[PDB]
């Protein structure tokens, strides 16, 4: 009763030579993809009623939500390259591509039923509606989820020494920028409809880089067993119900931001207007460079996960830590230019058009949560991100939103300038997660004991 | 003239048997034989028998907790022993 948190400063022998330093790259051909929607936020603002991404933010919703199961495939495949045929890793990479195709056209039917945004209970920004060639976007931009999620299973395949994803997923942007505006409206191309075809054009060239997947059989040998990713075995054939806890566990708990979402504007709702409604320039910012951030561990998980089949238990555990604290130098020595700097004559009237007339309430949070979170989940990009700890790291979640429910009502009633104020049990809801997780990581590399049942060997 | 099939590793039981996954790079002329036993000095020595780069297989435990010794072993060239390796944790 006052650690029951075991032996948790050790994490430590000479590791200061732990190179996750690819899995970097991992999410610099993130920013590459983070990157192309302002050059369609800014490149289809040609159209002025397309404010646009009122889709495109609805429907990235059963993408990262979908997204999460699929890269809940990160450890499988590169837990068995501790073993050796990538054709068995293979087999599911195979079984999964089935998945990311097949629970791919579930975003890519639950998309179809999606367009009924036809609705309302509260106000503009959000309800009104009269002119909607989003519409089209929806179907457009809602018709690739299938080969958008095989070109994510792609890098579910990128778990052991390539980021040969840094090179598509950038020459897929630019693949995309000249496209984009033809659609929008263009050139012999099907030159019309812009309120959408910004996004029809965005799409295709997710089936670009899904064959960038095919065209990467390729720098050496396969990763290609697509032999009829069939399945049945039992009642249901896993290594695809095997991957199903591993899914639901993510995507469900992807339903963090998922709420972080209808929290985030919902205190825009009140008579807040002006600059609460400018919360959202500094909470884009927080995702605009929150991604180096946060993926690095989510790249790490490969480096831990890989190393478990690869037998040196904790001896990547244990470097669970020097990855866990070492982005963890700049999660904090990068809250430094956050809570400082702001939206200056550097900023324009880019990702959401409000800069210059509005305050700096807005770096009051880019402190309170940003590095008391930041790792706080490269720590659970390292925990599923290793074992299969998602099972109740889904219950992870459920106080990081069941934590975060009165400190949503507790900006409304105040006691200051409370503007970071339901941002409250919304950063200690979110500084809990210091706790259970980095918990369950000395619950966690203390359990790399009891399966490391041998200390050593002869000569 | 050596030394043994040298790694040591039992990772899980089946709180009844257990998992033994130890060094094999290769074979020599062929062979495993792995001994069984408790180190209680009682409950007689036992066999498993296996192949390959197979010392990596997998006992019958039956009993329940209590420590178990187990120890295996190389055959090569000269149809006799390279060398033992043995560890003892139990349930
Ligand atoms: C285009 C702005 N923007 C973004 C956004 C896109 C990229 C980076 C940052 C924010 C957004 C991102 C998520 N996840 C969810 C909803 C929205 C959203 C919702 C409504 C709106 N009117 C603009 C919106």
């Amino acid at each position: 009763l006052d650690r029951f948190s075991f032996s948790v400063f050790l994490k430590e022998i000479r590791l200061l030579t732990a190179l996750a330093l690819p899995m970097l790259l991992a999410q610099v051909a993130q920013v590459g993809i983070g990157f192309v929607d302002t050059v369609m936020a800014g490149g289809a603002g040609k159209e002025d009623l397309a404010a646009v991404a009122l889709g495109s933010s609805a429907f990235a919703t059963v993408y990262i939500t979908f997204m999460g199961i699929m890269a809940a495939l990160n450890p499988m495949i590169a837990q068995l390259y501790g073993a050796g045929k990538t054709g068995e890793a293979g087999e599911t990479g195979r079984q999964g591509i089935w998945f990311g195709l097949i629970l791919g056209i579930f975003g890519m039917i639950l998309m179809w039923a999606a367009i009924t945004p036809f609705r309302n209970w509260l106000t503009l920004s959000d309800y009104v509606e009269g002119t909607m060639a989003q519409y089209m976007l929806f179907t457009s931009l809602a018709m690739p989820a299938a080969m958008v999620h095989r070109a994510l299973h792609a890098y579910a395949s990128s778990l052991n020494r390539p980021r040969l994803i840094m090179l598509v997923s950038f020459a897929a942007f630019v693949l995309n920028v000249p496209l984009n505006y033809i659609f929008v409206y263009g050139k012999f191309g099907m030159p019309a409809l812009g309120g959408a075809g910004c996004g029809v054009a965005t799409m295709a060239v997710f089936w670009f880089s899904a064959l960038a997947l095919w065209i990467y059989i390729a720098k050496e040998k396969f990763f290609r067993p697509f032999g009829l990713t069939a399945k049945f075995g039992k009642p249901d054939w896993a290594v695809f119900k095997q991957i199903w806890k591993i899914g639901a566990p993510i995507g469900l708990s992807y339903f963090l931001e998922a709420s972080a979402f209808s929290f985030i504007v919902f205190l825009i709702a009140p008579f807040g207007e002006d600059y609460v409604a400018a919360q959202q320039v500094g909470i884009s910012l927080s995702g605009i460079l929150y991604m180096i951030p946060q993926s690095v561990g989510s790249a790490g998980t490969v480096r831990i996960g890989f190393s478990l089949g690869r037998r040196e238990f904790s001896r990547a555990r244990y470097i669970s830590g020097v990855s866990l604290v070492s982005g963890w130098v700049l999660a904090v020595i990068t809250v430094l230019s956050l809570v400082l700097f702001r939206s200056p004559l550097a900023s324009m009237y880019n990702d959401d058009p409000a800069v210059l007339s509005i305050a700096s309430t807005v770096l009051l949070f880019a402190g309170l949560f940003q590095p008391a979170d930041f790792t706080q989940c490269i720590a659970s990009y390292a925990l599923r991100g290793y074992k299969v700890t998602k099972v109740p790291m889904f219950i992870h979640a459920a106080a990081f939103w069941g934590c975060g429910l009165l400190p949503g009502y507790l900006l409304a009633y105040r006691f200051d300038m409370g503007i970071y104020g339901f941002w409250t049990a919304l950063i200690a809801s979110l500084t809990i997660a210091a706790v259970a997780l980095v918990w369950c990581l000395e619950k966690y590399s203390m359990e790399l004991v009891k399966s490391h049942k041998a200390v050593s060997s002869g000569l | 003239v050596s030394s043994v099939p040298t790694k040591l590793e039992v990772v899980a039981a089946t709180p009844t048997s257990l998992l033994i996954s130890w060094d094999a790079r290769g074979e020599y002329v062929v062979y495993y034989r792995i001994t069984y036993g408790e180190t209680g000095g009682n409950s007689p020595v036992q066999e498993f028998t296996v192949p390959g780069s197979s010392s990596t297989a997998t006992i019958s435990g039956l009993s329940p907790g209590v420590d178990y010794t187990i120890t295996v072993y190389a055959r090569s060239y000269y149809w006799g022993w390279y060398s033992p390796i043995s560890i003892n944790y139990r349930t």
